[PDB]
């Protein structure tokens, strides 16, 4: 199921990118097509090259496959937010199908931050968590801290990042602390600080009980 | 539409058995091959197997069964042995020739892809917590739930303003947790819970 | 060996006169003119084959496209060794100019074909154009083709059909093909000495 891909590109709108296929001579030097599939972060893979350098409908002018020897290409003029998912090729080998191993893919955003407290029906339950939000910022790269009563806490939470948004192209990361109650109510202050690219003097934001 | 459907699937133990058809209409069945092809989390995809007639990948060969009814417009792939590994979206896929009426796999493509349907290989079941994070941006959370998927829909569910559902976080108690939020400037608004397999249907109306 | 006859020229991947042949044409369609051909594809006391245009010709269209369920090669869909059978590139089918000129002070026997299908919607799907053509001509011959285009039945699993012709392209003169879509092109030819 794998023919070789890159692991991510990166680009920028209305430029152009390519990406490679590889593959030994036995499956692509061989003379089978290239097929490549478009898939959105959480939805079905969608047809979008076949026969190396066909497209169905509902695809645009902007994507090309080039299929040259042991190897194949997909590129992409005048870029849009549109466009951005992942890129998988698939060909044949001695039957079977194989695939790529797929490919991911402009502005600096401030992320806007916020923190929640907990819930009471959480409480009367049982253990208690804690989340600070970062909304839609650019670049990927970067870091939360959480601060009680200045201490930094580690061991306590886990992260998910947001898939780059489509038409803002901006990511976004919910950071959860999670405790317990018990050892939850001592202190006062909960914070979450956040630096970014753009950053200038850094950015703390908390709570008291 | 063009709809491929694939339906009943859902938690089985490790050498357990599925059976998933996949439901199809707006063309000829029996005028098109068709396939599987599976996707494990945070991973690509994998061809399982193809009907016109079988043919099979290695990984699944001999404990994976592909078969079609065009009397009743569908075609299930048994999976019996069933290990860990398996645990993948199934999508439900037609192929696609140059050479038209051929019922042939050999060399052809996938145009239409199926939604899926998550086949989890584990034990034991569970259903989430849904509690509110609160304003003075705003959501809620899903807490400590088993198996995956959740669905998140909100005041109603007609909602797409600056909507955000979280990729889920397996936890160190091995139960998936995650986030639900939105968006908005300045200031009755809930989201609508659904973990399927543990028949759960929860709603939970936010404010401060 | 196996064969009938046409195929067998066409290369027919399921064989390497016969009565009733198991072998003639795989994918289905017409075959234009057999009878006249056979009188005097017989009377050839010399033979031997050799390439005129190979695959790596053109770069403007998508040159190893067509094999199918029609034409397996051992459970493998492949085509008439010797056609060529052209589809689109990069969703365009550039109108085709190609012209072969025999230097061969010996004579050349030559073959094409045409692909008839049934859906224009598929006819777009292959060549992207909706309305295609091929027109041929040597010396004394013109020829001019259409796709004829409605529906029909499976024969061979086959919905479309295809037409093949046949010609001799004398000593130090050419052959003109014209199309830019359903088109069958050739490969290798045939030197031939008559009796």
């Amino acid at each position: 199921s794998v023919l070789t891909q890159p692991p991510s590109v990166s680009g920028a709108p209305g430029q152009r990118v390519t990406i490679s296929c590889t593959g030994s001579s036995s499956n692509i030097g061989a003379g089978y097509d290239v097929h490549w599939y478009q898939q959105l972060p959480g939805t079905a893979p969608k047809l979008l090259i076949y026969g190396n350098s066909n497209r169905p409908s509902g695809v645009p002018d902007r994507f090309s496959g080039s299929k040259s020897g042991t190897s194949a290409s997909l590129a992409i003029t005048g870029l849009q937010a549109e466009d951005e998912a992942d890129y998988y090729c698939q060909s044949y080998d001695s039957s079977v199908v194989v695939f790529g191993g797929g490919t991911k893919l402009g502005t600096v955003a401030a992320p806007s931050v916020f923190i929640f407290p907990p819930s009471d029906e959480q409480l009367k339950s049982g253990t208690a968590s804690v989340v600070c939000l970062l909304n839609n910022f650019y670049p990927r790269e970067a870091k939360v801290q959480w601060k009680v009563d200045n201490a930094l806490q580690s061991g306590n939470s886990q992260e998910s990042v947001t898939e780059q948004d489509s038409k803002d192209s901006t990511y976004s990361l919910s950071s959860t602390l999670t405790l317990s109650k018990a050892d939850y109510e001592k202190h006062k202050v909960y914070a979450c600080e956040v630096t970014h690219q753009g950053l200038s003097s850094p950015v703390t934001k908390s709570f008291n009980r | 539409e063009v709809q491929l459907l694939e339906s009943g699937g859902g938690l089985v133990q490790p050498g357990g058995s599925l059976r998933v058809s996949c439901t199809n209409s707006g063309f000829t069945f029996s005028n098109y091959a068709m396939s599987w092809v599976r996707q494990a989390p945070g991973k690509g995809l994998e061809w399982v197997s193809a009907i016109s007639g079988t043919y099979y990948a290695d990984s699944v060969k001999g404990r994976f069964t592909i078969s079609r009814d065009n009397s009743k417009n569908t075609m299930y792939l048994q999976m019996n042995s069933l290990r860990a590994e398996d645990t993948a979206v199934y999508y439900c896929v037609r192929d696609d020739s140059y050479d038209g009426g051929g019922h042939y796999g050999l060399h052809n493509w996938f145009d239409s892809w199926g939604q899926g349907t998550l086949v989890t290989v584990s034990s034991s079941t569970k259903g989430p917590s849904v509690f509110p994070l609160a304003p003075s941006a705003l959501g809620c959370l899903v807490k400590d739930y088993f198996p995956e998927p959740v669905t998140v829909s909100w005041n109603s569910g007609a909602l797409t303003s600056g909507v955000h559902t979280f990729p889920a976080v397996l936890q160190s108690s091995g139960l998936y947790s995650l986030s639900s939020v939105v968006t908005v400037p300045s200031s009755t608004y809930i989201c609508n819970v659904n973990h399927k397999p543990s028949n759960t249907k929860v709603d939970k109306k936010v404010e401060p | 060996r196996d064969c009938s006859v046409a195929g067998w020229l066409l290369g027919n991947p399921m064989c390497d006169e016969k009565a009733n042949p198991a072998n003639d044409l795989c994918y289905p369609g017409n075959f234009n003119d057999y009878e006249e051909l056979k009188h005097l594809l017989s009377r050839i006391n010399h033979f031997e084959k050799i390439q005129i245009i190979p695959k790596s010709s053109w770069s403007d269209h998508e040159a190893s496209s067509g094999v199918s369920s029609a034409c397996p090669y051992q459970g493998t869909p492949s085509f008439f060794r010797n056609v060529v059978w052209l589809i689109k590139k990069n969703n365009t089918y550039p109108t085709i100019k190609r012209s072969y000129n025999n230097t061969n002070q010996e004579d050349l026997l030559i073959l094409w074909g045409i692909h008839h299908s049934n859906d224009a919607a598929e006819q777009t799907k292959l060549y992207q154009n909706p309305t295609t053509y091929i027109s041929v001509g040597t010396s004394t011959l013109n020829q001019r083709l259409v796709p004829k285009i409605a529906t029909r039945s499976k024969v061979n699993g086959q919905s479309g059909r295809m037409d093949f012709f046949w010609t001799i392209l004398k000593p130090n003169d050419a052959i003109n093909f014209e199309s830019n879509g359903n088109f069958i092109a050739p490969e290798y030819a045939y030197k031939i000495v008559k009796k």
